[PDB]
């Protein structure tokens, strides 16, 4: 276990643990499928929620219940699972057992509120912004309740102004981009609309490793060099000067001088190889634990520089 | 930025006898965390048993203990659970192959169980699904076809359609999330660099980007985190250095700021390693530092496999070796 900082009570609540344990594969070896088991687990997987055994042990209860019982008995069963899954929720939003029962148990239903659900999603993700299971849930959410990719787009644009943390909202968009667009990387005004949204997170927090890392992606995105028009050429031009003042401001950046490499690169290689070569060795000093990285980065570079030179006429 | 700062009265020196005590001497003083992990106790016995033999003091454990536990926890479906009682899963099935594995006792289980087993969970798609209740997860095709390739029989699986579904799961940073559409993590890069190692398909991962993305998990103390903006933590020292030694590119990290970040998280009174410096110890974190340590090559530690985390030697005995990057 992780996050445990270096008596009486805990002997206590072991010995009850162990008891309830006891008495559900008692009672399940017995055959015992009843809402007793549920009590007795609800007990221990408050505390627990990595027991799996013990949420098949409810699955197993609650498929039984659902022949001999009434669907009125059955709807009221399906409500109280759902309630105590988001109090358990509540203390451990990170267990994947618990995920997986809510996404179980909202698929057999007919008909679940999806738009609750998608609504339980954008409350967890306020508290944490980072948490992959709750994004994993929002996406079987949302395929379960076909929402639309520009619905989506639209709550990642919210999340990312509103704060940052975002490193799963752009991961987000870097799937849902692809699919609005689709085809069979981005089309070229897209591209434009998303370097200068990237651009602004950059700017706004340059400390903001997430931003600088979907911006390198989007680099690569294009049609690419030399197919640059005219306005992709000024916006990189652009982008460039912005990361020069940027270094000024900043000298301690590390992502900004990479960008800066990067940005030359898709401008034209060799006719920046002096300035590219200069700002691999600031880059060095600057971020160390690069060195090796980096080392390997300009190789890579100066080879594809070679073969530029050679394709000469 | 969000880091540990490594406390001068770190400790600097491998501990080595230390480490092997405190596995040793494991789950043997109604403690509560023992008591209260049962449901992972077989992965337990695997992590002990590994270190143990990666410090050449598997015989201290119990080898005719452990089979038959083994042995009790096999289900008549050929699965193998985490505990006597407890219900069957590929996770405890892996375990349990790679504890046999060690000990070269195979066939101290059904085998052709294991194996209509791990084949009954594969879906169309070509993922695999934990257990019978249906969870996919990138973990489990990794579960799915290294159990099966310590056994011999990777061929039982539809492997194209596996391939497949784990390259769905690639992001646009390089790397691999647990799911189509996931966020990507070291945990499931390591799985997935793991999956394409064994079914040879290393060719299809961009080993410069996810590399990049691998070695930026290095904060200034030295110790890794799992993905952006988190913690360091001592067990990523294998997840991150694993995933990077099988794509070809381990030089990447500096090697000297995080081994002395391993070495700040044990513990020296108890031994044992906790999940970064100061903190409480266990076998999980145990493993991975010392794993960790291997691959950053350690005199003490034996050779370990990147892909089986286990010692080197073991799988050379059942020629099961993957060409990495
Ligand atoms: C977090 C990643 C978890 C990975 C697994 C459960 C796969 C099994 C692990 C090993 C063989 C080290
Ligand atoms: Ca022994
Ligand atoms: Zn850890």
């Amino acid at each position: 276990m992780h996050g445990r900082l270096k008596r009486l009570e805990r002997e206590q609540k072991l010995k009850l643990y162990q008891s309830a344990t006891q008495a559900v594969f008692q009672k399940r070896q017995a055959g015992e499928l009843d809402e007793s088991v549920l009590e007795l687990t609800s007990q221990i997987l408050g505390a627990n929620p990595d027991f799996a055994t013990l949420w098949n042990c409810r699955r197993e209860v609650l498929q039984h219940l659902e022949t001999e019982k009434s669907p009125e008995e059955s709807a009221a069963l399906v409500k109280a699972e759902l309630g105590f899954l988001e109090s358990c929720l509540r203390v451990n939003p990170k267990s994947y057992g618990t995920w997986h029962h809510r996404c179980w148990l909202l698929s057999r239903l007919p008909e679940p509120n999806w738009a609750r659900e998608l609504e339980l999603c954008a409350r967890f993700l306020e508290a944490d912004e980072r948490n992959f299971h709750c994004w994993d849930y929002r996406r079987f959410v949302a395929a379960q309740a076909a929402v639309a990719p520009a619905e989506e787009l639209a709550f990642t644009d919210s999340l990312i102004t509103r704060n940052f943390s975002n490193y799963s909202s752009w991961h987000y968009r870097s799937c849902l981009l692809p699919q609005l667009h689709p085809q069979p990387r981005l089309p070229e005004n897209v591209l434009l609309k998303e370097l200068e949204l990237v651009q602004n997170a950059f700017f706004t927090d340059p400390n903001d490793q997430s931003a600088w890392f979907y911006h390198r992606w989007l680099l690569g995105a294009g049609s690419g060099r030399c197919e640059l028009s005219v306005e992709k050429s000024t916006v990189l031009q652009s982008e460039l000067e912005s990361c020069k003042e940027l270094q000024e401001l900043e000298p301690e950046n590390k992502w900004c001088l990479l960008t800066i490499i990067l940005l030359m690169r898709a401008l034209d290689p060799l006719l920046y190889e002096k300035e590219t070569l200069q700002y691999f060795s600031t880059l060095k000093a600057v971020d160390p634990m690069r060195a090796a990285y980096l080392d390997d980065l300009r190789s890579k570079f100066l080879l594809e520089n070679s073969v530029l030179k050679m394709e000469y006429a | 930025q969000k880091d540990v700062t490594i406390k001068s009265d770190a400790p600097d020196t491998l501990l080595l006898e230390k480490h092997a005590d405190y596995i040793a001497s494991y789950g043997s003083k109604d403690d509560y965390e023992y008591c209260m992990s049962e449901y992972l106790r077989m992965s337990g016995v695997y992590w002990g048993l590994t270190v143990m033999d990666l410090m050449g003091q598997l015989h201290r454990m119990n080898k005719e203990e452990i089979l038959v536990f083994i042995k009790s926890c096999q289900h008549e479906c050929g699965g193998v659970s985490a505990s006597i009682g407890h219900d069957p899963h590929l996770l405890y099935t892996l375990s349990a192959v790679q504890i046999l594995t060690l000990y070269d006792s195979i066939h101290v289980i059904n085998v052709d169980k294991v194996v209509a087993y791990v084949q009954s969970l594969q879906k169309e798609d070509g993922s695999f699904a934990g257990d019978i209740w249906g969870e996919i997860d990138t973990r489990f095709s990794f579960c799915a076809v290294a159990t099966l390739a310590l056994l011999g029989k990777l061929d039982a699986i539809n492997v194209e359609k596996a391939i497949e579904f784990v390259l769905s799961c690639m992001n646009f940073d390089g790397g691999f999330g647990c799911r189509p559409g996931s966020e990507s993590h070291a945990g499931q890069i390591y799985c997935c660099t793991g999956f394409l190692a064994i079914t040879s398909q290393l060719h299809q991962v961009n080993s410069d980007l996810l590399g990049w993305w691998l070695c930026e998990r290095q904060l200034p103390s030295g110790g890794l985190n799992g993905r952006p903006e988190k913690l360091p933590d001592v067990c990523y020292s294998w997840w991150v250095l694993a995933s990077l030694k099988i794509i070809g590119r381990l030089h990447w990290i500096d090697r000297e700021k995080l081994r002395s970040f391993i070495l700040a998280c044990q513990d020296e009174e108890t031994g044992g390693f906790a999940d970064r410096p100061g903190d409480m110890v266990d076998p999980f974190h145990t493993l991975f530092g010392i794993a960790g340590l291997s691959l950053l090559g350690e005199e003490q530690i034996k050779p370990v496999s990147p892909v089986f985390c286990m010692p080197e030697e073991v799988l050379q005995r059942v020629n099961v070796q993957p060409e990495l990057v």
